[PDB]
């Protein structure tokens, strides 16, 4: 009982972290009016996978997570659990008993420019894999040869980052799109939020 | 797409005669849409901004506007100053490529 | 307030030509500038965005690579060097005007065009 969540707090924000850096949310002991969603045209990816979406406002929940990214069109369908990619494999990947589900939308008015923007970048080369919902922030050379190289990069001694170039004059797929994905704790604990009864 | 557009259209003066251009859709169902005119022996010109009112000074007898995957200008009062052709203007946001594709030509009389 | 272009003629095939408007009035860092060239008997084309100082510029696809294009601020022009010229190129060069920094509006006035032939 009280008066509203911070939604518009990170859908309408102006600035999205990058892929190797998302950052969760402590949304709770707020009311959440879900209908306030379907405003934007473009929801070309609102499938939703613990719970069907119509009947989404008639119990709750007792936590929610809201993470959010920027990543390239082609990769929009390797988010969902089970996937195999070079972003869900080294960057992010959901567990298998995923709950919660995801959206997306074209964002190419806002994050694009003329001359390119070279500020969001992921990570293609690591170790290995990585557990479900682990995030990595070293910044090591990647020693690919059998030879011990420290610092200094080049053949066989490789910069783990790359970085994105998106350009308005791109094509569908390869314009960057924007990601939020939630996480639903249903009926384990008292509950914490939702909205009209 | 490419915006087909009608090869051509005459009229007599004093009559009112309607000029639409032809789309699908993320090229006229999702951006704006816009109106140039040319005049033969100069540049090309703008007529309209975002498919509404006028955008800086014209006689209030040119309008138009957009349904579904099509836009249409109407034009009345025909002069013989006003044969001339114009143009459609939209994003594009297609696969592979997405610039400024224009339409093709058209013939007033 | 206005946009001058500059003059031309013909030019041999399978070679370079320049093309170049020069700019005065407006602020010069603060508004993008759209090149479009047009063909007779048919509509215009589209051919790349500009946005001056920092001379980043983006390409459609059907015009990649052989198009070159710089800008810079003191002398305030706009440096248009077409390659591989063939017959089927001739049409007459405009250097456009836009919103001001963003790619997506209206069109201010145009130049007053240059032709070149193959």
């Amino acid at each position: 009982i009280t008066n509203l969540c911070p939604f518009d707090e990170v859908f309408n924000a102006t600035r999205f972290a990058s892929v190797y850096a998302w950052n969760r949310k402590r949304i709770s002991n707020c009311v959440a009016d879900y209908s306030v969603l379907y405003n934007l045209a473009p929801f070309f990816t609102f499938k939703c996978y613990g719970v069907s979406p119509t009947k989404l406002n008639d119990l709750c929940f007792t936590n929610v997570y809201a993470d959010s990214f920027v990543i390239r069109g082609d990769e929009v369908r390797q988010i969902a659990p089970g996937q195999t990619g070079n972003i869900a494999d080294y960057n992010y990947k959901l567990p298998d008993d995923f709950t919660g589900c995801v959206i997306a939308w074209n964002s190419n008015k806002l994050d694009s420019k003329v001359s390119g923007n070279y500020n969001y970048l992921y990570r293609l080369f690591r170790k290995s894999n990585l557990k479900p919902f682990e995030r990595d922030i070293s910044t090591e050379i990647y020693q690919a040869g059998n030879k011990p190289c420290n610092g200094v990069a080049g053949f066989n001694c490789y910069f783990p980052l790359r970085s994105y170039s998106f350009r308005p004059t791109y094509g569908v797929g390869h314009q960057p799109y924007r990601v939020v994905v939630l996480s639903f704790e249903l009926l384990h604990a008292p509950a914490t939020v939702c909205g009209p009864k | 797409s490419v915006l087909t557009q009608p090869p051509s259209a005459s009229g007599t003066p004093g009559q009112r005669v309607t000029i639409s251009c032809s789309g699908s859709s993320s090229n006229i169902g999702s951006n704006y849409v816009y109106w140039y005119q040319q005049l033969p022996g100069t540049a090309p010109k703008l007529l309209i901004y975002r498919n509404n009112q006028r955008p800086s000074g014209v006689p209030d007898r040119f309008s138009g506007s957009r349904s579904g995957t099509s836009a249409s200008l109407a034009i009345s009062g025909l002069r013989s100053e006003d044969e001339a052709d114009y143009y459609c203007a939209a994003w594009d946001d297609g696969l592979s490529g997405s610039g400024w594709v224009f339409g093709g030509g058209t013939k007033l009389t | 307030v206005q946009l001058v272009q500059s003059g031309a003629e013909v030019k041999k095939p399978g070679a370079s030509v320049k093309v170049s408007c020069k700019a005065s009035g407006y602020t010069f860092s603060s508004y993008y500038i759209h090149w479009v060239r047009q063909a007779p008997g048919q509509g215009p084309e589209w051919m790349a965005i500009i946005n001056p100082g920092d001379g980043g510029a983006s390409y459609a696809q059907k015009f990649q690579g052989r198009v070159t294009l710089t800008r810079d601020t003191s002398t305030s022009t706009l440096y248009m060097e077409l390659s591989s010229l063939r017959s089927e190129d001739t049409a007459v060069y405009y250097c456009a005007r836009a919103e001001g920094s963003s790619w997506l509006g209206w069109f201010d006035p145009w130049g007053q065009g240059t032709l070149v032939t193959v």
